[PDB]
């Protein structure tokens, strides 16, 4: 895990040559678990894991600066990644071709209270199973 | 209590006493006071059994029409005590948390049962059973249904 | 001039067996007496009642007689046993009402000076009304239409007699009309509210739909007095919802992490305590 | 008295001055309404006492009837310009009179308060049952008034 | 020191009064109740029966 | 648990253990500066007159103290490096890049932003030092970081916060303890059955 | 009507009331007694057998120095 | 437990201090309102277990 | 059926209640209470209510026509009055006292125990005082101390008041003393003032008139209490007594009460002091 | 007419309504709220009416149809959401 560690630590920074000497130092134990081809995925998709957190960052973030940030130094891949995102709706990030802008959150509505209860009322489902798994289970003998 | 006796004469006692006769339905459920025992009365001849004329087209006119409630079973009620009610429900089981954290850590290893019998509580898993907080939950949620079905009538 | 009346489950069986008992050679399906209780708050109830074999004839509704010595005997008797107790009104079966009312109104009122009207309906049973209360008031059918009799209903509710929950329990002792069961109970709560709603409100656009027929006389000089009202109140709008989203949601989803997961962790309790039990007594058994 | 005492009527006093200010030139015997408001030093002093006093009942009439009203409106309704006007609307709220929350920047009002969910369900299944008391006040009604209807 | 209810709106130069609800301490009390009566027992009741 | 047992001005002798009695002070002001921004710590440890009476003693621990308290930016950050300075020369030195300054200023920023909704870049960065670039990656990367409740305009560049209701704040503590009890009780349902 | 003390409000349909002579019962008004009138040391009238209070009366004047 | 509110409708049990055991299954027993009150002895308790 | 059968039977009146204080737990589904009027008899206690409300002589409710155990009340001063808590309430601080000291050093150490120090008192092996007699006439006040340091060491404070307690209560006056001691138990920092000892409180070279075996009864209940306080808990116990000729030697002997204070007249320098400090 | 259907009567509408100007609307709605006609919050940004009526009068006997449709809806809803819950429910009462 301490490659892993730096794995992790290239993911959130979002740089790529320290990382790429790592995988090339000890990249044969992944290549041995069968991650590799993976494992060069996120060296790619790092820069889209670091769009995802800076845009949580950031309410209405410039597509210059998180060029910057991640070093993609083009103004036009920069709005293509952030398409990218809000296409695959990891994040709330959207465009506008004139500076950037993204939306940002609003106040909670009639759902936003009842996602957890109907996302989480599966507890009786739980109980009930236990009450028969102990229906199964009580022999007296 | 209704219970109904007779007087006897002298000579009922001089003959084969205990004047119920011979059959095997007075003796159903005849338990007569011990004040009754040590009087004449209840004890000069019988007791007698009691029924009630449940008769229909009187019995179900009874139940039907006196036991009313027929469109009551509407009441939404969501929050007009509720609120507090809730908080009220929230500190009780705050007790039971407090009761079931007590019991955890109580949970000997020397057969509990041996330890619960001398230790007893009363706490959550004992006696404040989940029965109470069904009751919680099923207020919870028949104001809710209630709240809701009027929410989708309100059309 | 009673506010409202309020009947006790006290004299309705009574009435009914009263209906039963003299009704074995009187067949004119007319059962009238006095019922007798007492008024003190502009609450009115009914404590005693007494039925009096009575006929009729439909000429004009005029033909009848009853036992009125007698009647004041029993007043006298009752009064004397109970003096809180007087003659509150007076009772008649048949609830479509003929038109000698109004005579036995005026006979009986030197008893009572605001003579009210009761119906039992002994076989009847529709929903679950006993019976139903009557107010006499003749003066002027409104404010421009014609002279009419116009015998209104006082509202009436079931009272709670004292001392009579352990004569009727022991008597049912079969259905358990409470709140047992809370969740089921509640449910058929639920089950017949939604019944006499529906039927009730049928009956209402039935006669909306009967007004609009004109194949019966139309009272809407109180109909729409009364439904307008009913109608345009604004439970409809939702945007207080939108002002209450979390109206009570918050709970809801309290009660499912501390309701049902309480009831899921206890029973996950139960179980691994007696899986442990028997893993026990399978293994030291032998 | 009739016109200024209640029916929350518009007191603008640039009308009254004319359409009930008669007694200050000519009435039956204006001798009080002289000394009121005829004096010059301490009848000006009056004047300006009616000219608020009718402000004040003006904000307080306006209260109970509009929940939001635009800060032209009402200033021209107080016969004041606007900071004139929310002077006085902050001299009525450190009163207590009024339940009064202005957005200065924006110049709008408000004076209801802002219902809390619990109440307002409450309201809302008191409405209930005032319907579900209408149902059963007309069913008995109209089954009633149907049982005579088809007496014949 | 929660002396005010408001937030202070530099951008617009304003500061935004709200009137906070304090009746939605029933939302603190119920978390209390799931951290003391549930951290207290599952861990230590299922660490101690570990094998079942 | 440090500060809870550890306010206690009961020293079994005058100076000793911690190396004097006012070294057992600065212990106490760290400790107490990791633990709270400032609650009613006014009558917690301010009101303490043994309290006052050493930062009587020592002016410069005196001096941050009361920055904090005061909530004065322009001399508590330079006071906050003194004091990171002074850890530094110490060998309770353990929070090295976590609690020296980094923990303070995120109680300092969360104090200073709620009551808060839109404070300019700009302004506050001479209201607390000087570099209103280094403000402005110092809020980026405790943003990032995951406390400072609050969202950066970089366009117009503004501080657009996002503080919670007590419901709502509330309320995602109890879904946060849901996820982790959901994920307790899947543990024991693993428990169980096998 | 047997009549005594009410010593203190047990709850708010709970009554801890002393018998002037015999031991402290506690009763309860059924439906519309005006419990929030009624006061610990307020007297109220009791039936060992309606098991309530069904009315409530004030207090004393001393009668034989009152003549 | 009903049947047990009940019987302790006629007070249950009364609470007695045994003083005196006669052979003839009577004990003279005290009690705090009256006193002395003579009378038998059940039938799960012998006379010499009084 | 039985899910219906089970909330069936759970009717227990649900009546209106009555008081017969417990007496004690002797076992389950047996108990032993005492009624108002006494008539001390056995009953059932139901698994309703037990341990966790059902401390030893505290007063507890009862069926009204069953006295059978239902409920227990906790709140116990509030029972017979006797004044309630008098904490959290500056009347007199200390200092501001008129008085000075008289001595207030053995005051002082009696508020000790309530100023912690318990720990101390073991350890350094002293055997700290329990029971405070001061014999002395109302110079001083002789209640200024006790309304002060309950407050200059944060303790609750009981008037008692002996004269009002000797009454047709005398019944309950064991019980009271119960509930007078478990409220004291219950809060740690606590006083108990009693007032008016001398005059009717078991004075003893008067021969018993009446009622005065029933007084006498219940400061037997009183030392009962005392004894089973035993140095369980931080709590203290002070009478106020203007003549301690007449007091019991239950009371006035060592191991229950101790320390005796006189506190004299104004003795005029420091009644002069007395004026300045009210003036 | 509209049972809160149409809860926004804006000035337009209330143009349309009365043929009145825009100053007289607020002593019109004044007299409104004093006889009994509308009781509703006034509101001037957007001159929204809320709709509560304490005044019933005659609603045109001939025009019947109007309310008896509008309850009949009213109980088509309420049937077919008990017959819904009831779906919902033959885990409970079948
Ligand atoms: N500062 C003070 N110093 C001394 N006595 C005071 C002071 N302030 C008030 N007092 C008096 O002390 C009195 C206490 O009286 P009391 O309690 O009846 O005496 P005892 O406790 O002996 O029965 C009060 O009446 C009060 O007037």
């Amino acid at each position: 895990l301490m490659p892993y560690f730096l794995l992790t630590q290239a993911v959130r920074t979002g740089n790529l040559a320290k990382f790429n000497q790592v995988l090339d130092q000890f990249g044969e134990k992944f290549q041995a678990d069968g991650t590799y081809t993976l494992i060069i995925r996120l060296r790619h998709n790092v820069i889209k894991t670091g769009v995802r957190m800076i845009s949580l960052s950031y309410s209405r973030i410039s597509l210059a600066d998180i060029a910057q940030k991640l070093q993609l130094d083009s103004p036009e891949d920069a709005e293509f990644i952030v398409a990218k995102a809000i296409r695959d709706g990891v994040i709330e990030a959207s465009i506008n071709h004139e500076k950037g802008y993204v939306q940002s959150k609003e106040m909670i509505d009639i759902y936003s209270t009842r996602e957890p209860q109907l996302a989480f009322h599966q507890r009786i489902s739980f109980c009930l199973d236990i009450h028969n798994m102990s229906v199964k289970a009580m022999r007296f003998p | 209590v209704i219970d109904a006796f007779r007087l006897i004469n002298a000579n009922m006692m001089v003959l084969g006493h205990e004047p119920r006769q011979t059959t095997s339905n007075l003796g159903h459920l005849n338990k007569p006071s011990i004040q009754a025992l040590i009087h004449g009365l209840n004890r000069h001849y019988y007791s007698i059994t009691i029924n009630y004329r449940k008769n229909e087209l009187e019995q179900k006119m009874l139940l039907n029409l006196h036991k009313k409630s027929w469109m009551e079973g509407l009441t939404l009620q969501d929050y007009s005590e509720h609120c507090k009610h809730n908080e009220s429900v929230v500190k009780e089981m705050l007790e039971l948390a407090k009761n079931y954290n007590k019991a955890v850590e109580e949970e000997d290893k020397m057969t509990p049962e041996q330890l619960a019998i001398k230790n007893v509580g009363k706490q959550d898993p004992k006696r404040h059973l989940e029965e109470h907080v069904d009751v919680l939950m099923t207020s919870n949620i028949v104001q809710c249904l209630a709240a809701m079905l009027d929410t989708v009538v309100f059309k | 001039a009673v506010q409202k009346v309020v009947v006790h489950p006290l004299v309705l069986l009574s009435v009914v067996d009263h209906f039963n008992r003299i009704g074995k050679v009187g067949n004119q399906k007319r059962v009238v007496g006095v019922l007798l209780g007492s008024w003190q708050k502009k609450v009115l109830d009914v404590s005693n009642s007494f039925a009096v074999p009575f006929d009729e004839d439909d000429k004009d509704d005029s033909v009848w007689f009853l036992d009125h010595d007698y009647l004041e005997n029993m007043y006298g008797m009752f009064k004397k046993v109970n003096a809180r107790e007087r003659i509150v009104g007076w009772y008649h079966t048949g609830p479509k009402l003929h038109k000698n009312d109004i005579a036995i109104n005026e006979l009986m009122k030197r008893y009572c000076p605001n003579s009210v009207l009761v119906i039992i309906d002994v076989k009847p049973k529709d929903l679950g009304l006993p019976t139903e209360a009557y107010i006499s008031v003749e003066e002027v059918h409104d404010d421009g239409t014609p002279t009419s009799k116009t015998f209104e209903h006082v509202t009436s509710e079931i009272g709670a007699e004292e001392a009579e929950e352990v004569g009727v329990e022991h008597l049912l002792r079969d259905i358990k009309d409470t709140t047992v069961g809370t969740l089921s109970q509640r449910i058929t709560n639920q089950v017949h509210g939604l019944k006499g709603l529906n039927s009730k409100l049928l009956d209402i656009r039935s006669y909306l739909e009967k007004v609009a027929t004109g194949k019966l006389p139309i009272n809407h000089q109180i109909i729409y007095q009364l439904q307008d009202v009913f109608n345009l109140l604004p439970d409809v709008s939702l945007q207080e919802f939108v002002k209450a989203f979390y109206l009570k949601t918050n709970d809801q989803m309290v009660v499912v992490y501390l309701a049902s997961l309480i009831r899921s962790v206890v029973a996950l309790h139960n179980l691994i305590n007696n899986k442990i039990a028997n893993r026990d007594a399978e293994k030291k058994e032998g | 008295l009739l016109k200024l005492f209640t029916t929350m009527e518009l007191m603008r006093w640039s009308t009254l001055v004319e359409d009930y200010g008669m007694e200050l030139r000519k009435g039956s015997l204006e001798s009080p309404a002289t000394d009121v408001f005829g004096s010059t030093e301490e009848g000006e002093k009056r004047w300006k006492d009616l000219k608020n006093r009718v402000v004040e009942h003006n904000i307080r009439i306006m209260a109970k009837y509009y929940t939001r009203i635009t800060m032209k409106r009402m200033a021209q309704l107080l016969d004041l310009s606007v900071d004139e006007s929310e002077a006085f609307l902050s001299n009525l709220v450190v009163n207590k009179t009024i339940f009064a929350k202005v957005d200065r920047l924006a110049g709008i009002i408000n004076f209801q308060r802002p219902k809390d969910p619990n109440n307002l369900l409450n309201d809302w299944s008191q409405k209930l049952n005032s319907l579900m008391s209408l149902v059963n006040k007309t069913t008995h009604l109209i089954a009633k008034e149907e049982m005579i209807h088809n007496l014949q | 020191d929660k002396k005010f209810h408001g937030i202070l709106d530099q951008g617009e130069g304003v500061l935004i009064i709200f009137d906070e609800p304090p009746v939605d301490k029933t939302y603190e009390a119920a978390l209390e109740t799931i951290q003391n009566m549930s951290k207290v027992v599952d861990s230590l009741y299922n660490k101690a029966k570990k094998l079942t | 648990q440090a500060a809870e047992l550890f306010l206690d001005t009961v020293s079994t002798f005058t100076s000793y253990e911690l190396m004097d009695y006012k070294t057992f002070v600065t212990y106490t002001v760290y400790v107490s500066m990791i633990a709270l921004e400032r609650p009613d710590l006014r009558e917690k440890v301010i009101k303490g007159a043994e309290i006052l009476e050493v930062l009587h003693s020592l002016p410069a621990v005196r001096q941050y103290l009361f920055s904090l308290y005061e909530c004065r930016y322009s001399v508590f950050f330079q006071s906050l490096a003194v004091v990171e300075q002074e850890m530094k020369k110490d060998w309770l030195f353990a929070p090295h890049y976590r609690y020296y300054v980094r923990e303070m200023r995120i109680h300092a920023y969360s104090q200073l932003l709620e009551s808060y909704r839109s404070l300019t870049l700009g302004y506050m960065a001479e209201a607390f030092g000087v570099g209103v670039e280094f403000i402005d990656q110092e809020l980026s990367r405790f943003i990032a970081a995951g406390r400072l409740h609050c969202k950066i305009d970089k366009v117009n560049e503004i501080v657009e916060t996002n503080r919670p209701d007590s419901k709502n704040w509330q309320y995602q503590e109890t879904i946060k303890k849901g996820d982790l009890l959901l994920n307790r009780v899947q543990k024991l349902s693993r428990v169980i059955n096998m | 009507q047997i009549v005594g003390e009410v010593l203190k409000q047990l709850t708010e349909e709970k009554f801890i009331v002393k018998a002037t002579n015999g031991p402290r019962y506690v009763v309860g008004c059924r439906r519309q007694l005006d419990k929030s009138k009624l006061k610990p040391g307020t007297r109220v009238a009791l039936d060992m057998t309606t098991l309530t209070i069904m009315r409530y009366l004030p207090r004393e004047v001393d009668p034989l120095v009152y003549n | 437990l009903r049947e047990e509110l009940q019987l302790l409708q006629e007070q249950g049990s009364y609470v007695g201090e045994v003083v005196r055991a006669m052979d003839k299954k009577k004990v003279l027993v005290k009690v705090h309102p009256e006193g002395k009150f003579v009378v038998d002895v059940d039938k799960n308790i012998d006379i010499n277990d009084v | 059926e039985f899910l219906h059968a089970q909330e069936e039977v759970k009717r227990i009146q649900s009546i209106p209640l009555v008081i017969g204080q417990f007496l004690e737990a002797v076992d389950q589904n047996t108990a032993i209470v005492g009624s108002t009027t006494g008539s001390n008899y056995y009953v059932r206690i139901l698994s309703t209510i037990d341990r966790e409300l059902l401390k030893p002589n505290a007063s507890v409710a009862l069926h009204k026509h069953s006295n059978a155990l239902v409920d227990v009340l906790p709140p116990e001063a509030d029972s017979s009055i006797m004044m309630l808590t008098s904490d959290q309430k500056p009347d007199v601080m200390y200092a501001d006292i008129g008085g000075m000291d008289i001595q207030k050093q053995e005051v002082r150490e009696a508020v000790e125990l309530p100023l912690t120090h318990f720990e101390l008192y073991k350890q350094i092996g002293i055997d700290p005082p329990r029971g405070v007699l001061m014999y002395g006439p109302p110079g001083c006040g002789k209640t200024m101390l006790a309304k002060a340091v309950a407050h200059h060491t944060t303790a609750a404070f009981i008037r008692v008041v002996g004269s009002e307690f000797v009454q047709k209560y005398l019944g309950e006056g064991p019980r009271m003393v119960r509930d007078v001691f478990r409220l004291a138990k219950e809060n740690a920092p606590a006083i108990i003032f009693i007032d008016e000892i001398d005059a009717i409180a078991t004075k003893r070279f008067d021969a018993q008139t009446g009622a005065d075996r029933e007084v006498q009864r219940i400061l037997l209940e009183l030392l009962n209490q005392m004894d089973g306080f035993d140095q369980n808990v931080n709590v203290k116990v002070i009478m106020a007594t203007n003549r301690a000729d007449t007091l019991d030697p239950a009371l006035l002997r060592p191991g229950r009460l101790d320390r005796k204070i006189e506190f004299p007249l104004p003795d005029r320098r420091q009644k002069r002091l007395i004026f300045s400090t009210i003036t | 007419t509209r049972p809160a259907n149409h809860r926004q009567l804006t000035f337009e509408e209330i143009a349309k309504s009365a043929k009145i100007t825009v100053n007289e609307v607020e002593l019109l709605v004044m007299k409104a709220l004093s006889v009994g006609l509308v009781k509703g919050s006034i509101d001037e940004v957007d001159k929204r009416v809320h709709m509560t009526w304490v005044q019933p009068r005659v609603l045109d006997l001939q025009q019947i149809k109007g309310m008896k449709d509008r309850l009949e809806f009213w109980c088509t809803d309420v049937k077919s959401m008990e017959m819904l819950v009831e779906h919902q429910a033959h885990d409970i009462l079948t």
